[PDB]
């Protein structure tokens, strides 16, 4: 968190932002190799 | 809880050392108490578990005066059985006299035990009844132990010795032991000399080593004895919950025993539970009753046939008993280990509760009162008549065991629901 | 790459070993070296807040190969007793394995630092110390009581939860699980301490009954007869109601509250 | 092939009979379903690009044969249908499984079933959860620990809704891992260890009772007839004891019978057969079916503990107007007993 190399905080969202379909089961494995 | 057998005198050593040796080679146990290579059991209660697969048993092994412990030592098993618990007459008041001034020492080694198992339950004491040494010893021993544990349980494989009637004070030695025995042992599991002997002749030719032999037929009886502790089961997972059902009064406390294979060395539970009605297996030598009976069978037993056996032993029966108690005979079952031979693939044995014992206790008493008439044995050395100058716990002991003779035919009386 | 990059490049395995011994978490002979010095009263200033000075002594009591990284020079801050809080030791963790230590826990991990300073002070304080005989009974009453107090605190809890925290993390295989266990043994080792949820019902006890040895050594020194103190039943009367106070607060936790945490201590002896 | 749930939107879940074209019987429909779930639970996996082949074929050729069409989806069952019982019996280990199911939860153990009562009698107070149910679990670890038997058992967790009258289990057994048990068949368990857990206890009471040869008649004459309890101990002991006699045959035929049938036969629809009959014979035969008998058999185990109250309050023989509270319970008893010959009837 406040190792912010990924915002998710302020990306993903269920209303005020958007996520997509097809990637939503590997979000974390996506940010753990963005944080490397 | 773990026991712990307290094995007293010179025959209670040698048969404490047949039975943990025995228990050795039917447990995955080798000669240096190592877990065999080539072994499902409850070795928590019998064996203490050290760290390198040391299962040391919790055996006390009390010698006095020592012969025979000397050869217990220089065996192969001398490793199995380190506690490191050893410590060192023919008359009762010798030996009692004799334990009075090592009291502390020995019960610094019971506590020890204690103290290292997690838990306790029972002392397991392989007395000998008028042992010389073994006796007095063996009754001041357990007239302390339950003033120490009074809430814990003292059970005594007896060696009760008949011989056809050399010790010539056996009947006073046998006297005051059945006295402290009558009042401050908890359960008793009587035994006879005559009667493994008559076995003996029976199944084999062995007459002169009597002695020798006779040290495997009662560690069988040991050992089967245990056995549905030692393996898991349904019912009877405890010694206390099995001996509640063979004692039902606290005075008729000593328990008859029997075997189907005596020639252990397929047959039906049908069979195997009547022979141990026969009298030929029975191993102890006016109406008279049984007052409860109970069957440990150990092997390839099928399930639906015991309850139809129960049923089929209730239309022959052999066991004829109406005591004041309710007790009805039952079928439990145990398992048979691996490793061992499984000859006489299905094999049984009975504990139970019967009014003749009355007769082989009054036989000594018989003995004991012509031999007081007489004052042929009073012994009266020195340590018997310091010891006991009014000579009148002997009396005392007549009177104890004579209630117990009329406590027992008042048990075979419709009427024990008054005066035993 | 995370879990070794951190642990062969900028070791975190001994980063965390290190924040444990030898520094805040167990004092070690390191930190007994360190705070003797800081106890003596001689020369010693009001507050003995010189920051040269306990950097210097930290120095001092460095004693390992990696000599870095540690101040003991943040500001102290500025009391039924003197206890002087302030001494705040900051460790600074460079940027590979900052993410796991947080400047944010470094405020916990400095918490309980502060009460195990405490609890040595007041350990040691009626150590440096030793009518005239009944002194020295109150003081066996006293020693009995703070001895098992830090028995619990400085075993039981910490030492005992270190050791599953160590063995965990080896098997942890994620940036973010390893940051949610190393945060729940931080909250576990401050609430296994009295430091969290009620502090007037249970801290405050600890407190007062510490405060008292302390004024009980700080009015006395070493070797002489006439004291003259007539204050020895009041202190006598004092210790011993807040003593029944705290035990009674201790046996309240059964209806409600962390038994096996407070149920172990509440087994004080009594008398 | 691959198990996907709602591989369309709507025209587990189970046959939609009225949608289903005629020429296609109900009777290929159920083969078709079972194959279906058992993916979701392979060498399907291994061969499955095979048999999407021969599915394309039957795409492939221009009319339908339903004589086809069966013998794919027959060739698929003898890889699915007796390949999900593959996966269970050896892969998912059933059968060893079901020995963790009576050693732990049908009291098939008796150190971890009996030290545990010994070391837990203290929880006999009514509770609110708030501390002997955390208490509990702790004692049931701490009992395991003492001899070996430390293996996984992170499962197994007790729970408290009269300290010892509810101590429900719940065993963590998934339903992607195994779809046998279910939450009624559980729940029908947890009736099962209620009941014999009540036996156990009361008859662990009674040779604990059975104190009179331990310390009073024990070295001490007292008095025998004036101050005795009738040694009714010993009747009232058969009883219970007898009863356990009857848990005993029931359990271990219908555990030999279940076992003997699962190893021999190879569909798992017939295996849950064999199992609802195992559970529905243990029910009745051991009488925990609610019933008269089992509400005379519950009086006379609530009579057998009071007289278990009764003897341990006394300490030293004494008739502190004991008489009294005997006679009710002698009394009773008999009555009670004279019930159970309803079962000789």
């Amino acid at each position: 968190n406040a190792s912010a190399s990924s915002g998710s905080d302020q990306g993903p969202s269920s209303r005020q932002h958007t996520m997509v379909s097809f990637l939503k089961p590997v979000l974390k494995q996506i940010i753990m190799a963005g944080k490397s | 809880r773990e026991i712990i057998t307290l094995q007293l005198g010179q025959c209670g050593n040698q048969i404490g050392f047949e039975f943990w040796k025995q228990l050795c080679a039917e447990h995955g146990i080798s000669p240096e108490g190592i877990v065999e290579e080539f072994a499902t059991d409850r070795k928590d209660v019998f064996f203490y578990q050290a760290d390198d697969e040391h299962y040391i048993p919790r055996a006390v092994l009390l010698d006095l005066e020592p012969r025979v412990i000397h050869s217990i030592l220089n065996s192969p098993y001398a490793k199995l059985y380190n506690p490191e618990n050893i410590y060192l007459g023919n008359n009762w008041a010798s030996g009692f006299s004799q334990g009075e001034k090592i009291h502390e020492d020995i019960f610094d080694i019971i506590d020890r035990e204690a103290d290292g198992s997690d838990s306790l339950e029972g002392f397991v004491l392989c007395h000998s009844i008028a042992g010389g040494t073994g006796s007095g010893l063996g009754s001041y021993l357990l007239e302390r132990l339950n003033d120490r544990y009074p809430k814990k349980l003292v059970q005594t494989y007896s060696v009760f010795p008949n011989q056809d009637e050399d010790v010539v004070v056996q009947p006073y030695n046998s006297l005051l032991t059945l006295k402290r025995l009558t009042q401050n042992a908890d359960c008793v599991v009587v035994l006879d000399n005559t009667a493994l002997n008559r076995i003996a002749t029976d199944r084999l030719h062995i007459q002169n080593p009597s002695f020798s032999q006779i040290n495997q037929l009662v560690s069988t009886i040991m050992s089967a004895s245990t056995t549905t502790l030692r393996y898991p089961g349904y019912m009877n997972n405890d010694l206390i919950g099995l001996i509640a059902s063979l004692i039902p009064t606290p005075r008729l406390h000593f328990l008859m025993t029997g075997y189907t294979p005596l020639t252990t060395d397929k047959t039906t539970v049908l069979d195997v539970m009547r022979r141990l009605l026969q009298p030929k297996n029975v191993m102890v030598s006016t109406n008279h009753c049984y007052i409860a009976i109970l069957n440990i069978i150990q092997g390839e037993v099928d399930p639906t046939q015991v309850h139809k056996s129960l049923q089929r032993i209730r239309e022959r029966k052999l066991a004829n008993f109406i005591p004041w108690g309710p007790a009805s005979i039952q079928v439990a079952l145990s398992r048979k280990s691996p490793y061992l031979p499984s000859a006489h693939r299905v094999s049984g044995l009975m504990m139970a509760n019967h009014t003749s014992i009355s007769s082989l206790f009054e036989r000594t008493c018989r003995q004991y009162d012509k031999l007081r008439k007489r004052e042929a044995f009073l012994e009266q050395f020195r340590k018997e008549d310091m010891f006991k100058d009014n000579f009148d716990e002997m009396d005392t002991s007549r009177e104890i065991v004579q209630q117990l003779i009329d406590e027992y035919h008042a048990a075979t009386r419709p009427d024990y629901i008054s005066w035993g | 790459n995370l879990m070794q990059t951190l642990k062969k490049d900028y070791r975190l395995v001994e980063y965390l070993q290190a924040m444990r011994n030898f520094f805040l978490m167990e004092g070690g002979d390191t930190m007994y070296d360190f705070y003797t010095s800081i106890f003596d009263k001689i020369r010693e200033k009001e507050t003995w807040q010189n920051v040269s000075f306990l950097n210097v002594q930290l120095q001092e009591a460095v004693g390992q190969r990696y000599p870095e990284d540690s101040s003991r020079l943040s500001i102290s801050f500025e009391l039924p007793v003197h206890i002087l809080d302030g001494l705040t030791l900051s460790y600074k963790v460079p940027w590979p394995v900052d993410i796991v230590i947080s400047l944010e826990c470094q405020k916990i991990y400095n918490q309980v630092f502060l009460l195990l300073l405490q609890i040595k002070w007041a350990k040691y304080s009626l150590d440096v110390l030793l009518q005239i005989h009944r002194m020295f009974l109150l003081r066996v009453k006293l020693m009995h009581f703070v001895n098992s107090l830090h028995n619990y605190i400085m075993t039981r809890i910490l030492h005992s939860t270190g050791l599953e925290f160590q063995h965990q993390v080896e098997e942890a295989k994620d940036l973010d699980q390893l940051i949610k266990i190393h945060y729940r043994y931080l909250s576990t080792i401050h609430d296994r301490c009295l430091l969290r949820e009620k502090v007037s019902f249970v801290k405050e006890a600890i407190m007062k009954v510490l405060n008292l040895a302390l004024m009980f050594a700080d009015g006395w020194q070493a070797g002489l007869g006439t004291w003259r103190m007539e204050s020895i039943e009041k202190m006598e009367s004092d210790f011993k109601n807040c003593h029944m106070f705290l035990v009674t607060i201790l046996n309240k936790a059964v209806c409600r509250g962390s038994f096996p945490h407070l149920e172990s201590l509440a087994l004080s002896l009594m008398a | 092939l691959h198990g996907l749930l709602l591989d369309q939107h709507e025209e587990q879940f189970s046959l939609r009979v009225e949608i289903l074209p005629s020429y296609i019987p109900v009777r290929v429909a159920e083969k078709i379903l079972f194959v279906g779930e058992s993916v979701q639970m392979s060498i399907l996996k291994n061969q499955e690009d095979t048999f999407a082949a021969e599915l394309h074929r039957l795409k492939q050729q221009p009319l339908f044969s339903l004589v086809d069409f069966e013998q794919v989806v027959d060739r698929i069952r003898s890889t699915v249908a007796e390949h999900l019982w593959k996966l269970m019996v050896e892969e998912s280990d059933l059968l060893g499984q079901l020995k963790i199911i009576k050693d732990f939860y049908l009291l098939g153990r008796g150190e971890l079933f009996q030290a545990f009562i010994d070391t837990a009698q203290h929880m006999l107070k009514t509770p609110p959860t708030a501390v002997t149910e955390h208490d509990v679990n702790v004692a049931f670890q701490q009992s395991a620990h003492k001899v070996l038997l430390d293996d996984d058992n992170l499962l197994p967790l007790l729970h408290l809704t009269s300290g010892w009258a509810a101590l429900g289990l719940s065993y963590k057994v998934q339903w992607p891992l195994h779809i046998l048990f279910t939450p009624a068949v559980l729940e029908k368990y947890n009736v099962v260890f209620k009941y014999l857990l009540s036996v156990r206890r009361v008859q662990a009471e009674l040779q604990h009772c059975w104190a009179l040869q331990m310390q009073r008649k024990h070295l001490k004459s007292n008095q025998t007839d004036a101050i005795k309890w009738r040694l009714r101990n010993h009747m009232a002991f058969l009883v219970d004891n007898l009863q356990y006699y009857l848990q005993v045959d029931v359990l271990e035929s219908q555990f030999s019978q279940l076992l003997h049938q699962i190893n021999s036969t190879r569909d798992f629809e017939s295996i849950r057969l064999a199992h609802d009959h195992f559970l529905s014979n243990l029910l009745a035969q051991s009488f925990i079916l609610l019933k008269p008998v089992f509400h005379c058999l519950n009086e006379i185990l609530d009579l057998c503990h009071s007289f278990c109250s009764l003897v341990s309050q006394n300490l030293g023989p004494l008739d502190e107007r004991g008489a009294a509270q005997l006679s009710i319970l002698v009394k009773g008893f008999s009555r009670q007993s004279s019930l159970l010959f309803k079962i000789l009837s």
